[PDB]
Formats: C-alpha cells, structure tokens, sequence
C-alpha cells in the first residue's frame, strides 16, 4: 500500500476545529458514530447524507467489511486519540500496525465540495509549524507589532477599561472564531438562517474577500522552496577543498558507525598520567582517551546544550585527528554564496559553531569556485594542502537560477553551469476565469 | 592587476500612474 | 519514454556514432582502418582488473538538471575538462540507481528530478542498470576507491592495437601508432567523439544481456576502440609528425602505456591528475562490464 | 471616491533576479545589436553579462521595504520584535525573525492594492528588430521591460546558454512573448479601456 | 579553461611549523578553507627563464 | 573588391563582381572560419579568420603560426640546457616537465 | 623508545624522481608517485602508508621536503632520514624541553650539521589529581631516534 493509500483518520480536536462548524453551516445531520455493529451501508448512507465522507469513531472493534469500505472509499474516521489504534479495527490479514502509518496535512478543500466556506490551504499549517509556541501575551505582542508596522493605534484593544478596576487586558487569541447567537444562559446556538444574518454564517477569518484572494498568492509565495533560505544543520568533516559546488555535502564513508551524541559518552579518565577526556564507543564499549586512534564515527549531535568546552574541542579534535564526521543538527543559518573573487569575508572558528546560542541565526559563506580559471603552467607547486571543515547538510543554492554564464572552449558548457528553468520563460495565458497558466505541454 | 567580484539586481521603476490630459480615441 | 530496442539503443539511427576524417563524415571503423602500428621491444601484459567497489555515492537530492552525458564525455575527451570529480552529478546518478526513483534520464543526456513529460527519456530499468555501475565514477577520486591508472591502459592497448591473436594471448608488444593525417587531426577527432551520445552505448552495455549484448559488443567494438584511441592519445608519452612523400603521418607513441602526462600540448587533449583518476575509474568499470 | 487602489505603472514584482559577477571574464568579441533590439533586450543582457557567477531569485528588497519592517540583507526575510520573548530583550540575529519576516511577506502581499496602468510604450517597426525579438514581441512593449532570460536568445555570447535557451524556447511547452496581448478582457471599458501586457 | 592572468584571490595560508615536540590543539581551528603549510620559506623558485 | 557588391553605384562593376561571386569557383567570405586547427591550444587557443590580405603574407603568417604550433618545446628541454651549463650534480626543480 | 613501523606500511627509497609538480584540479600540486603501483598522489592526504627512507637529503626540493613532512602528518608516513647526525640530552621531567628542532631544519640542513635533540624521561612525571578536570590538548613527538 502506498503511503497515500490506507485508512485515513484524524483526531477529534482537528474535527471540532475544522470540520464540524462547517458541517453545521451546510445543514446536514451530524456524521454517524461507528461502533462495532456498523455495516458499510450505514456508513454509505451517512457519507451521502453529510456530503463530507467522515465518521466519528464510537466504541468497540470495527468489523472487516466496514474497514474495506472505509479504505476503498477513503472515508475519514475521527478517533478520540491515537493510543492502541490497531485494537479499534479487526485485523483480518494482520497487516495493520500501530507504527505503520503516514501522518500528513489534508486540506479541507479535498473533503468539502462547497467552495464558499473554504479560504486557505495546507500552507497556513506549514507556516504555523514554523512558529514558536505562543503565550497569549506574546500573541498580543505580535498583533500590536503588526499594527505598529502598519500605523494603527491599537491601544486599549483587547482591554477592558473599567473606571475602578482599571485597564484589564484579555486574550487576543481567537483562532478559528465565529459570530454566533447565544441563549441568555450564555451558551451558544447553531447558526440559524431564520434569525441570524447571512454575513454571520462564516467569518472567513474576518478578512475582506479580496484580502483572501491575495492571501492565496501570498501563501504560494511563502511555501515556495526558493524563498526557504533558513537552512539548519551542518556537517563538520576534515576534507581537502575539492568540489566547486556550494551544495556539496560529503558522503559519510563505508566503515563509519553512527553515534548519537550524549554526555554519557565523553567522560574523564586516567590515561598515561593524565586526566584525558576519554570517549567510549558504544558498539564495543572501549574507551579512547586520545582523539587520535578513535574508530570512525558519524556522530550526530542533536543539541549542544550542556556540551563542555573540553568535550566540544575533543570532538573537533576527533574530526581532525581521527576523521570523525560530526553532524550538528542544532544549527540554523543563512548562507551567502561567494564568487571565487570575493573569497571569504567571514571567518568561523570551530569554537563558535560549537557554542553559538540555540536559536541565533548563524551566517555562513560558501564558495562557488566553478568560475575559477586554470593555474598558470609555470606557477610554483603548492607543497601543502587546502582543507575545509564546514559543510551544508541540505542543498543551499535553492534561489539559484543561472550558474556560470561563461564559455568553456567557446562551445562546451562548463561542468556544473545551470541554464534557467523553462518556466522562467513560459508567459502562458489567462484562464477562462482569469487565472495565470503555463502554456500547454502536449497539444491536447 | 587584481580580480574583482561584483553584483547587480534589477531596479524598481514603479512610478505612480501618470495623469495625461490627452485622449487616445473619439 | 523510449522503449529500448532488442538490439539496444545503439541500433537506432538517432544514436549513430561518427567522426569527421579530414572534415568528412565516416564510421569510426573506417578511421581505425587508417591506423598502422610499429611494435617495439617492450611488452604489455594485461593483469586481471580489480573488481569495482560496491559503494555508490549516497543518492543525495540536488538542485537543478544534472547534464551527465556532457560531464562524462567531457571528462574523457573534452579539451582541458574541469571539475570532473565534483560529487553532485554522481549523487544524482546513484539517485537514478534506486528501484523506483522519480528522476529520468532524457535522450538529451540530462537527468531531470521531476517527471517532466515533454522530453523523451530512456527506460528507467535500463538507466537503473547503468547508474548501478557508473555512479561508481563518483568515487574516482576517493583514495579507497582509486583505479590503477597504469596497468588498466594495457587493456586499452589490447582493445585498440591488439591483433586477434595478440588479444587471445592476453599480451602484445608495446606499439607505436601512426596514420596519414590532416593538421589537428587528434583534436578534431576528440571534438567528434565528445559529441557522441555515449549514454546510449553505456546504457546498452549495462542493460543488455546474453546474445543481444554479445552481438552488441561485436557491433560497437569500433566505437569503444575509438573512445579508447582518444584516451590513448591523451596519455601518449609523445606525439609527432613525419613527412613521408608530401603526406604527413601523425605518430603517437606509445599505445597502451600511460605516461601520467599532465601539461597540455598542441597535439592532443591532456588529462590533469583528476581526469586521470576519472578516466581510470571509467576504464575499470567499462572494461569490467566489457569482459563478462 | 475611496482610494481603494494604488494606481501605478511599470509594476515592481515580488521576486527579482540578483546576480554576482566574476569581473575578469569578458568576451573579446563585441556584439552590435540594433538600437531597438538593445532597447528591448538590453536590460536583460546587461544583467546576465559574461562572468555572471550566479543568478539568484531573491524577494524584492525594493518592494518588501524596511517600511514593512522586513530586512532582506541576508537571504531570508527578517522582522524584529514580532515573535519575541516577553520580559527580556530579544537577542539579535534571532532565528525567530525569519518566521516573523514571513508574516510580513504574507501580510504585505495580502494587502497589495496596486492596480496597473500602462506606462510609456514603444512600437518598433519589425524591420528594426532582429528576427527572434520580433517573434517574441507583440506589436508593442513597455519601455521598462525588466530582465527575462528568454531574451538572451541569440544575444549572449555564452554559447551553451544560448543553445539551451533556444531549446527551451523551441519546445512546444514554453513560449516567451512580450508586450500587448489578446486578453479575454480586451475592449472592456472602465472609464478607461483594459488591455493585457 | 583559460590560464588566469589577473592575480586570483587565494585561501589564507596558515603556517604550521612542526617541531621535535609540540602540543597540538584544535580549539579555534579555521573552518573555511585554509592552506596549511609546514615550512617558513617557500618562494624557492627564483631563477626565471626568459 | 568583392565587398563592393550591391554597394558601388558603378553598375557594370557591380554586375561583373556579382557574376564572379555567383560563379561556383569563387566564394568571398570574411572573419572567423572553421579551420582544421580550431580548438588547438597553445597557451591561448587558435582560430582562423578570413582576412582581406595578400595570399603571400597570409601564407607566411600561416607558416609562422604552424611553426610555433609544432615545436613542442617544454620546460624539460630548458631544464636540460640549464643542467648542461651547471656543476655536474646540480638538481633542478620547478615546472611540470610537459 | 623507537617506534616500530606499523604492519602494512611499504618501504620506498627516496629519489628525486618520485616527486614532481603536476596539474591536479586547478592547482600545481607536488604529486608523489608511489613506486610499487606507479599511481600518482597529488595530495598528501590520500597517500599509501609509506616507510620512506631518505639516505641523503642533498638535492631535494624544499617543497618536496614540506610535502614529505605533510605526508608524515596527513597520511601517517614514517620517513627515516639516515643522513642526520645528532647529540642527545635526556632532560628530566622537572626541567622540560629547552630546545626544539624544527622539522624544517632537520629536512633542509647541510650534511654534517650536528643536531641536538632533547628527550624527556617521563618515568618520574607527577600523577594527576583523581578529581581534577581533564586538560585540553595532546602532546605530540614528531622526531625519533633510530638507535638507543
């Protein structure tokens, strides 16, 4: 089964947050619970009823014909939680497993048919995943700042201004909020077309239709790969500077043993009348007081938190003296790509990469030495070597469009030169509704 | 004579729209 | 997608290999007919070729369209080729080596990470067979995997100047090649070669099996001989001209014996040490596939 | 009337080509295009001139200005004082600025009210344009054509590039064109008539 | 392909001078390329040949 | 004179030069052309230009270039001469032999 | 203590002919061509483990000397210079070294210079406190006696 294939399902929280109010808004019966005694025909009646292909899980193990129905019809089960999910289905073939799943964003547009009540895409979810967890006070801060950027007097907003109790700020956090009539008891009532006006039907995040229209373009811009230049994670490896391409990530060789960094590894120990910062290798448990002579180690380093300077330095010494390949995933950096003529304006000590605060943006520079002319035939030999330690973990030159606009032998292209992608030049046409489109590929 | 790097990027030339008093058709 | 002909892609007229001979088109075989040899006291004696390493470079994702054909043909035949051992191109190659990769290798010689439909492209199974061996070109420089840059050329000589008896014997006298020639004949020969779509020849050499591949080897032997000839001139210790009866006879000496020559010259294309490592690795892989 | 929009001519886009040159590379030969073909193809050729080590696509610094609080000096957007720690000063060069910056791109694009008006145009005679440009031009064009790589066709002396761009142009799937075109909206009147460029 | 003529920019040239004995340390080691070189004087090729 | 074609207003001349141009036996051309020597490298690359020059000077210029082109003087040769004029065990080092 | 050459190292007599300048990836590297396989090694880093034996330093290019030392360091060469004559002083741990012989001088000196190597006798080095935090850095000896 393909990762896309299988039984779709989501937690109940996602359901109330996104599916349910929209169900109330289209005036359909609430989708049926699926207990152990649920025939596929009932589920079919419910799916045809709600026009949404969703069924909340109720209780008891689900029988297999229902399971094949949900799988083939791509019906979206909602589950209270993800504990022991397999137990909730009868495993006829025993193929299903708790670890055998594929988590993924699923846009509401792919389940609701009516376009009036859908505004955004997966993009907002992605950008939210980029955000830090936010206190209500922090959220108020972001809001007031966005007002400040846009010259709005946001003062006394979200704030009671009582004569005697003083100012009292309340939360500004109302994600996915709706305008709704309430019973005098103070509890809410489902939006009735009979009383409440149509403008109150669906808030549309409280933006003008036009701002939504533009918001779609903006999400496509933010979620574009070419704008994602905040790279994270570097490989520290002792290597002669060979490959011209900035995007060079050296392969970890054959004999190397991966080792997650942990404090338990490095330790003090007596070793030849000295208190050496010994490393112990988990595959064998052997101790290696000297950075020299250590086994090849692809040491991942998820966090440089408590890592002591003796240890950081000892690791780096292992990278050199013992060809350890360490991969620091904690780092987040911008990467300027230098032409060979501008060289390297900045100079990163090993210590700075092993001690830069988490969450500070590092700024690394990377040569594209492809535009570097051949040495003169009588230029003196270079006795010593040119070595390099910092490497990217991911492709860097993502904004790159064209590379090395120069000839090689007045016809041949230089190896690694890049012509612009064809899409840069398509200028197709407006669609029937007026959307932009690339030109047709095949004639039909 | 030393080699040098350089750079450029296409300029904005977005003027606010002009107010012609001339008309182009009947 | 081009379905591969039972005779291999090389049977298609789209992939005919040809070289100018004083500016006129000719099949490689009828150039090789011009070649004449004078043996000397030394004797090439081919050793068993060491089996190629199983370690393909990690199939890391890379930006852009790798132009793999141009990379290989340049590194072998192109004048003063550069950055022949940059690793990204072969990362994409090993990406092709995977059982169900999205990347496709167009007839252009380019690899496209997308399934970009408009360009016709080789059958993915065949390119998987091809990349499964030729991604190893990606470790041409890495010290553990470097090819013997010396003994391998003996095979070169054997497949070029070798008589069928000299070939069956596995040894031949070291030979000095010569031929009637136009000025710049070797450079123009290398230009004619570097434009060859050798990816058809290599995808066929890797993917074809049994009688079809054996017939393929008998059919394309002159092409492989020619690529070998351009390489041999790239490593020939010395190359000159003799003026017999108005005709000039180019003389390369000696075939089958790499000289590790690095500085360029008027006569021929010239490998830097990087190109030597590359060509060596290419020869190791290519002969290992060639003799089976 | 309410100023719901912002009339402008020769609009500035969100992305722009940045380019780094290695200044020791220049072709010995000198091209001599006709004045009109230089008026059209010129900003492009001047931008993608020989020795251009790289040609990147950045967000337009000129559009996402500091007035929007963005700082595109390093490759990413960076907006200070949006997502910050409360009760202690935020650190400089904080990574959070990137996410903050993205909001400002999104926000600034959410509220672009620019509405294009035609700028100065030109209607070269076909005889003053080199034929490829005539294939690409559509009777008339804004004087401020910006760069676009398809223009380099038969103009860059960098041969592989010109060969490759020629390939992508001659492929059916892509078709560069420039200036006035037949929109479905043509002849629609709104005090002034609409046209497509 | 061409031989460079204008003086090209070069990586900085660290000059280790290894002795009978020394205490090697790699804290604050350079990360961008450097040309390590072991000897103090290496403009040894001084006899220009016209 | 072949340049005068469609340029001199002297009509008979233009007619006659047009005749000689359109005849198969003669073909004026100018600037860069595909020499057999193209891409041959000699520190700098060689290219061929169809200059407006006399065939005698052209022949001599060609001979000179092909002369420099064929000499194959490397550094090893000069090292050999330096060693000939040096005290018997002197060692020479530097440039690649080629 | 005279270190043994590790198993799998290969003896190679020095000769001027073993080293040459050559192009290697846009630089004129001082390539070393290993006499057994014949393979060139443009850089010190990849070279086969070599027990090079320099019978006579005379005539050697200084750049070749730097390359050989750089091979000792980056490829773990063990090079045995037989030309050298030297006095030795066994310094006590208390006094430490006073004179250091740069490998540059060891490689480039005229035959007949009399070097003065020092040698710590570490038998009486003090034992570190059981609780004291580890020192950063590694002591390294580059030159060794061939004889007691």
């Amino acid at each position: 089964d393909d990762l896309d294939e299988g039984i779709r399902m989501t937690t109940y929280d996602q359901y109330l947050s996104h599916i349910r109010e929209r169900l109330h808004i289209t005036n359909v019966p609430d989708p049926i619970y699926i207990t152990g005694a649920s025939t596929p025909d009932q589920i079919a009646a419910s799916v045809q009823a709600t026009h949404v292909a969703v069924v909340l899980y109720q209780s008891g193990v689900i029988n297999g014909p229902a399971s094949t129905y949900l799988r083939e019809n791509e019906v979206l089960v909602v589950m209270p939680d993800y504990y022991d999910v397999v137990s909730r289905f009868a495993n006829a073939n025993l193929q299903m497993n708790n670890n055998r799943y594929h988590e993924s964003v699923l846009e509401i547009a792919d389940i609701f048919d009516q376009a009036d009540f859908i505004q955004t895409s997966d993009a907002v979810r992605q950008l939210r995943a980029l955000m830090p967890t936010l206190s209500t006070s922090q959220i108020r801060h972001a809001i007031e700042r966005i007002a400040q950027i846009t010259d709005v007097d946001s003062t006394d907003y979200g704030k009671l201004t009582l004569r005697f109790l003083g100012t009292l700020t309340r939360s500004l956090k109302m994600q996915n909020a709706q305008i709704r009539r309430i019973r005098p008891d103070g509890t809410v009532l489902r939006y009735d077309d009979q009383i409440d006006i149509e403008a109150f039907r669906w808030s549309r995040y409280f933006l003008d239709e036009l701002q939504l229209r533009r918001l779609s373009v903006g999400l496509r811009l933010i979620t574009n790969p070419r704008i994602a230049r905040r790279f994270n994670g570097v490989r520290i490896m002792y290597l002669t500077d060979d490959d011209p391409d900035p995007d060079f990530v050296p392969d970890v060789p054959e004999g190397y043993v991966a080792v997650q960094y942990a404090h338990r590894l490095f330790s003090s120990s007596l070793a030849n009348k000295r208190n050496r910062v010994t490393y112990t290798h988990p595959p064998t448990g052997m101790a290696y007081p000297s950075p020299t002579g250590r086994p090849h180690v692809h040491m991942t380093i998820n966090e440089r938190a408590g890592m002591s300077k003796l240890v950081a330095d000892n690791i780096i010494a292992s990278v050199i003296k013992s060809n350890w390949v360490v991969d620091i995933l904690d780092i987040e950096y911008t990467a300027e790509v230098m032409t060979p003529s501008e060289g390297y304006t900045q100079h990163v000590d090993a210590e700075s990469i092993m001690t830069a605060p988490k969450g500070k943006l590092f700024h690394l520079q990377f040569m594209d030495g492809l535009l570097r002319p051949e040495p003169s035939a009588f230029d003196p030999p270079a006795s010593g070597e040119d070595m390099r330690l910092i490497y990217p973990l991911q492709p860097i030159s993502v904004a790159r469009s064209m590379r090395a606009i120069v000839n090689h032998n007045e016809v041949d292209r230089p190896r690694g030169a890049v012509a612009p992608s064809s899409y840069e030049m398509d200028t197709g046409t407006l669609s029937r509704n007026g959307d932009l489109l690339y030109s047709p590929v095949a004639n039909g | 004579k030393i080699a040098t790097a350089s750079s450029a990027r296409q300029a904005d030339v977005e003027k606010p729209a002009d107010v012609t008093f001339t008309i182009e058709n009947v | 997608m081009l379905q591969q002909p039972t005779g291999g892609y090389t049977t298609l007229e789209q992939f005919a290999f040809t070289i100018r001979n004083d500016g006129t088109n000719a099949t490689p075989t009828q150039f090789l007919q011009l070649l004449s040899y004078e043996a000397t006291e030394n004797e090439l004696v081919k050793k068993t070729i060491p089996t190629p390493e199983t370690h393909l470079p990690s199939a890391r994702n890379v930006p852009g369209n790798v132009y793999i054909e141009d990379a290989i043909t340049q590194a072998l035949f192109g004048i003063s080729a550069q950055n022949v051992n940059a690793h990204g191109y072969f990362s994409r190659l090993s990406a092709l080596a995977l059982p169900n990769t999205s990347a496709r290798l167009g007839l252009d010689g380019v690899i496209y990470n997308s399934e970009t439909i408009n360009i016709p492209f080789y059958d993915p199974a065949a390119v998987a067979n091809f990349a499964a061996t030729y991604a190893k070109l990606g470790n041409a420089s890495t010290p553990r995997y470097r090819a013997d840059m010396i003994d391998i050329y003996a095979h070169v000589g054997l497949e070029l100047a070798g008589t069928d008896a000299e070939r069956a014997a596995g040894v031949m006298p070291v030979k000095r090649a010569k031929f009637d020639s136009w000025e710049g004949s070797l450079i123009s020969l290398s230009r004619d070669v570097v434009n060859w779509k050798i990816l058809a020849f290599l995808i066929d050499l890797c993917s074809l099996e049994g009688e079809a591949l054996r017939a393929f080897k008998t059919r394309n032997r002159d092409v492989f001989r020619m690529m070998l000839f351009i390489m041999s001139t790239a490593v020939a210790a010395n190359v000159v001209n003799r003026k017999v009866t108005k005709r000039v006879d180019r003389v390369l000496e000696y075939i089958g014996v790499n000289s590790m020559r690095t500085a360029g010259r008027t006569a021929t294309i010239t490998y830097d040490l990087s190109r030597h490592e590359f060509a060596a690795k290419f020869l190791q892989l290519t002969f290992t596939r060639w003799n089976a | 009337l309410s100023d719901d929009f912002k009339q402008i001519s020769d609009p500035k886009g969100y992305l722009t080509y940045s380019v780094k040159y290695e200044d020791q590379f220049t072709k010995k030969d000198k091209l001599r295009a006709s004045e009109a073909d230089d008026r059209i193809v010129g900003p492009t050729v001047n931008l993608f001139k020989y020795g251009a080590a790289v040609v990147n696509i950045d967000l337009n610094r000129d559009f996402f200005d500091t007035a929007t609080g963005i700082d595109l000096t390093k490759g990413i957007p960076l907006v200070q004082d949006l997502l910050v720690p409360i009760g202690v000063t935020a650190g400089a060069e904080q990574s959070a600025e990137y996410v903050s910056g993205l909001l400002m791109v999104l926000f600034k694009v959410m509220t672009d009210n620019r509405l294009v008006i035609v700028g100065e145009t030109t209607t070269p005679m076909s005889n003053t344009l080199s034929t490829v440009v005539n294939n690409v031009l559509r009777t008339t064009y804004h004087n401020n054509v910006g760069v676009n790589p398809a223009l380099l066709r038969d103009f860059t002396q960098v041969n592989w590039l010109n060969r490759d761009i020629t390939n992508m142009l001659q492929q059916a799937g892509t078709k560069y064109g420039l200036g006035l075109t037949e929109t479905r909206l043509d002849y629609v009147r709104l005090v002034k008539t609409i046209v497509g460029h | 392909d061409d031989v460079g003529i204008m003086q090209q920019k070069k990586p900085p040239t660290v000059v280790q001078s290894r002795t009978d004995v020394f205490n090697e340390q790699f804290a604050n080691e350079a990360l961008h390329p450097t040309t390590k070189v072991i000897f103090n004087g290496l403009d040894v090729n001084t006899e220009v040949q016209p | 004179p072949a340049l005068l074609r469609d340029f001199t207003q002297v009509n008979w001349l233009n007619r006659d030069i047009t005749n000689m141009l359109q005849q198969a036996g003669t073909k004026y051309g100018l600037g860069l052309t595909e020499t057999r020597l193209d891409y041959v490298r000699l520190v700098k690359t060689i290219v061929g230009h169809a200059l407006n020059i006399d065939h005698f000077a052209a022949s001599v210029l060609n001979i000179n270039l092909r002369a420099l082109m064929e000499a194959n003087v490397t550094a090893d040769d000069r090292i050999k001469a330096l060693q000939a004029h040096s005290m018997i065990s002197t060692q020479f080092h530097g440039p690649n032999q080629g």
